[PDB]
């Protein structure tokens, strides 16, 4: 039932859970505490689909074995700057070295 | 100091393993030696005969890399009411997250070419310091 | 629920519940402040970090089987060496 | 690495403790995992059963110190010829002084108050780097 | 061809020279007489029973006896073994 | 049969090995090569007995097995001085401590 | 030193030729003397009759080139389980470029003409060391 | 996969993978770090040999399957064995 | 299975190796990753022959027995020059001296 | 004073020639005496097996010109740590100008003619000071 | 900051100072400007060159290049290397 | 990339280096500091051709391997006076004399 999520936009990545039960507006009114944007001006996105704010996040795909604590799924988020929203974008992690010749 | 009590008393009991690694139970006889037994492949369990107030302990069979049953180190088994076996349960522990990581760096460089790994000169003792069951045995002795 | 921000080399905000962080007592006294920057520690490392947080809080003294803790060898050395510097 | 080939040819061997130690006899199985057998006082000697291509060493039962059989480290029982058992003749290796002065040590101080012995820091990690099956097999197969 | 080796209470021991050699620490002080500022007479006269020992049982079928050590100069003969490396 | 010896006199001590067959004179032969005193000059005991030039070692109580090689016999020397034999003397090793406390 | 047991003990044998190499087998006798048999042809199988603990290595007919057998040096017949013949496998094995060089040049030069090939003098001393299987049984016996 | 370059004595460029390269410790040893060498007295009818041999060895060594022999043209064998006992691979 | 190939153009020689049931296209993206030029701008050849992207390894004939590690199959490579694409140019390796007497 | 120790423990090395001279690798005996070894061609390189403790030292074929190795003026093997060969990158030091016009000249003039160039009687000592290396071991063991 | 070299032809070389600081004889001239009345432009072209030259592969691990010296100037540099020490 | 050069206006010559990726307006500054002109008063020149401001070294033909500490690759330079620019004018170097006999 609890599902672990990285909530992502630009180089900002928000860890954190919810249950497959919960709705995607609860989910927002979770980023609002934390970056302070109310959850009309954002939006949520599974890879490139748009999120309903009504639908609960396990219809969506986010199940308690696809986002677990060690390998949490990821959302995309999306702020409204004024009177448009802007793209979702969200930046790479660095990226690892090759391996090294003693581990391959 | 930690021995099996040759009690005589037959106990059976099921060793379960809830874990992803193939796990080697450990026997320690009536002289406190550790004495490997049959490994157990990873979601198997098996019913077992042993004896009450015998010690037993569990590692990862590769890498011995020590594990938890019924959330503890040390298993003893007791009296079976009513014809029940005992139940083991064989657990991963939460390990550290450097413990972790010295066992996935053990897993992908031989020990000969530690050293030339580009890390702190530290963690070269630090991978060399696999899991030793008679090591892990003589730092309980000491409490 | 109060949370933390982590930022790492490369400048990517982790933000974690506090909570959750206070698993380690490095990063416990490290914010005795709500954010905490990692100048040696890139992304991809400190990423992993915060999922170590959530899986030590989810599956520490738990009945429930315990699942490994995924480190892909790419990341291992990078790992090790963050982790021997906070001690974790 | 080092284990006993699962031959299931048996062979029988005679274990000849020409040492003062009680000698704990280890057979590494088809793992490579160490396995204590039963122990031999000094001055004893056994007929035993075991196979061909086993891996076998012996030591100190008290103490694990390393002993040598037919002058080195480890004993592979081979074929009995005229059904003549191998012999194995479990002897003491010629120690160097310091590793023959550690033991003496070991065997009058207790690990806890060696820290509290008048000697190089070096040698108080000689003492507490007691003899270990493992750290030794892993030492022959590097 | 013998060695002497004279310990830090004056006493002097002649053993072969090929004996004295087993340590590369007295190998080394030699490129025929050797002080030892810090090993006493009884801890030295030990040492060289081991060269002894050594030399007589090393690759040697027969049984080997232990090489016995008495607890009043345990301590000081490992520092003396641990200099010499033998 | 061979035979592990220390030959002392005063603060000398001589390690050498001999045959249980070997005489005492062959030993005191042994002792010239090393010491550069010849047999005449040289009395040798077995604690306070003199030993006679053609004894055998092992008749004069020197057995491979009390002779050991990690515990050799110890055989007393005595020089000439020109007229007289000096008297056997044999200066005694240093002492040990006393054994310290997590040792005793 | 390397010599085989007189056991008495039969155990059959098959030789399985998988060079392209005609392969000589040698075998070991109870003094360690080298003692040739019979040869195969390349891609050739024959069942041989031998001993428990006998000695053999497998070596180019024509030049002495070392094989593998069962991807070792030496084979020794075991016991025949089941009434199935022990299996030696005779491969070639990796041979160091260099080594392979050799090889090549002393099939197509005769002995007396090496140090008329235009090449630095270390490699006539080279061309000249053909393998040699009492020379190569020394050598193990030093080790 | 990460590749290394051999140039001939005659201006031929080899590339081959770097793991496959380092059969060889001398090459190895001469890639440290650089990722291209130069082989000024090795001409390009026997460097093309020495890479089909890094080749054969990474994929023959420690293989139960019939290994097949290595080619070597007479025409190239004393060039190739030059270079060989020079590099000593 | 593996195949073991010389991608060769003007006096550059790759070795590479891949599957029998590996495409041409994969096998422009390897000469892609060396020598930083698009697939769209590699023609890849056996003989004279293009061949086209869609097309397994095995198809354009290089089977395991053809393309040897100790022995392997020549393709042909050439870029495009801005608006066109160059001829199909393999500069030949040296050649050996000719054969001495004593190995003749 | 300057020699190789005799330590029988193998070290091998390239000898890379990364200069457009032809280079003379000289190694100095147990008795400190310069010995010429093969030469080899400009951009060449080279597995050789030498010893740890040896010295070495490098020089233009031709004109014996010092040339550097690993930016100093002597080399010597050590041991190979993880079986790598040590390698020794011979390189042209940056000399004067005057020893560079010195070498130009040399190689233009034989030395019977120096007198019959219009310079400075010191240049004509300067020129006919051929580099010599028990000269130049003279200097360098002075230091 | 630089420094101008003039040769005895009248040409006038500008090159950096501490590069003409390496000729110690061109240090002791300088404590802006300084004539050689006897060196000739095709001659310091190639000492200032040779300036660069020393400047930038002076330990240096990189492959070091060989100065080129044509022969009809090698005897008119040398005298003028000479002179400057360098 | 380091590239060195030799400015050169009539009997003037300037040892300078500069980068690749550095343009030819930039290597007008570099002579305004040493000859205090302008670059609007400025004609660099590669041979008899005119260099225009906005392009690098490299584009001009100045490569590390071309422009050689110890052989600089000659770059023209023109100064305007007033009005009109001045031809382009470099004064040669003095010659060498002829090689003497024994170095023939
Ligand atoms: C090989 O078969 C087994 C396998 C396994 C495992 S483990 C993971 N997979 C498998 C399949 C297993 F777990 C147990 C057994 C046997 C049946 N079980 C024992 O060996 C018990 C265990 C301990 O309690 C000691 N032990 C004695 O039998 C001792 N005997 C006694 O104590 C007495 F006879 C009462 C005096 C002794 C003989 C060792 C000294
Ligand atoms: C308690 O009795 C013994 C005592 C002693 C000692 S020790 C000091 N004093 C005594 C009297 C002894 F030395 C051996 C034995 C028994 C008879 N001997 C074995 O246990 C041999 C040894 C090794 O070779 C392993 N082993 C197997 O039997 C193995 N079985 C097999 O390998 C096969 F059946 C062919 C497949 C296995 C069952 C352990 C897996
Ligand atoms: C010519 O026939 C053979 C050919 C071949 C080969 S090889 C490649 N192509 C062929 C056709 C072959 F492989 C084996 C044989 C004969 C049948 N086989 C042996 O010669 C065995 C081999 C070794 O094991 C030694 N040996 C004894 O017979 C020894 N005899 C004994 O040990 C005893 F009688 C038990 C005491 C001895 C007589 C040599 C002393
Ligand atoms: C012709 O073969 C070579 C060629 C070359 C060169 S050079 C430019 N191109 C090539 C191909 C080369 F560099 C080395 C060697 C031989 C293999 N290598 C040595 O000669 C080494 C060198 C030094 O270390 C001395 N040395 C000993 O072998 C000495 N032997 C010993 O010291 C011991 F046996 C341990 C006691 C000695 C025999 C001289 C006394």
């Amino acid at each position: 039932m609890d599902v672990f999520l990285m909530i992502r936009r630009h180089k900002t990545t928000i860890f954190t859970d919810a249950k497959e039960s919960s709705t995607v507006f609860e989910l927002k009114r979770i980023v609002e505490g934390i970056l302070k944007r109310p959850p009309d001006e954002q939006r949520l996105y599974k890879d490139d689909q748009l999120l309903d704010d009504g639908k609960t996040l396990g219809e969506c795909g986010f199940t308690s074995q696809t986002a677990r604590p060690q390998a949490p799924a990821t959302v995309g988020l999306a702020f409204r700057a004024d009177d448009t929203f802007e793209a979702l974008c969200i930046e790479p992690f660095s990226s690892p070295p090759e391996l090294p010749d003693v581990m391959k | 100091v930690l021995r099996s009590v040759n009690s005589r008393e037959p106990s059976q009991v099921i060793f379960c393993n809830r874990s992803p690694r193939v796990v080697l139970p450990v026997w320690l006889n009536f002289d406190g030696e550790p004495q490997p037994y049959p490994t157990l492949p990873p979601g198997t369990g098996r019913r077992i005969h042993s004896y009450r107030g015998h010690l037993w302990l569990f590692r990862d069979a590769g890498t011995h890399d020590g594990l938890l049953v019924n959330q503890t180190e040390l298993f003893v088994p007791s009296l079976n009411v009513d014809g029940q076996p005992i139940f083991a349960n064989i657990t991963l522990p939460v390990y550290t997250l450097k413990e972790r990581c010295l066992q996935v760096v053990r897993s992908l460089v031989k020990p000969e070419n530690y050293r030339r790994l580009d890390i702190v000169r530290s963690l070269y003792e630090d991978l060399e310091d696999h899991p030793n069951v008679q090591k892990d045995l003589e730092r309980l002795t000491q409490e | 629920m109060m949370y933390v921000k982590l930022i790492s080399s490369d400048g990517h905000e982790f933000i974690v519940k506090r909570e959750h962080a206070l698993t380690s007592g490095t990063i416990k006294a490290m914010l005795s402040t709500n954010e905490v920057n990692f100048r040696e520690i890139p992304s991809h490392v400190l990423s992993k970090v915060c999922m170590y947080f959530t899986y030590k809080v989810r599956y520490t003294n738990s009945s429930t089987e315990i699942p490994e803790f995924p480190i892909a060898p790419e990341i291992a050395l990078e790992l090790l060496m963050a982790a021997n510097f906070l001690d974790c």
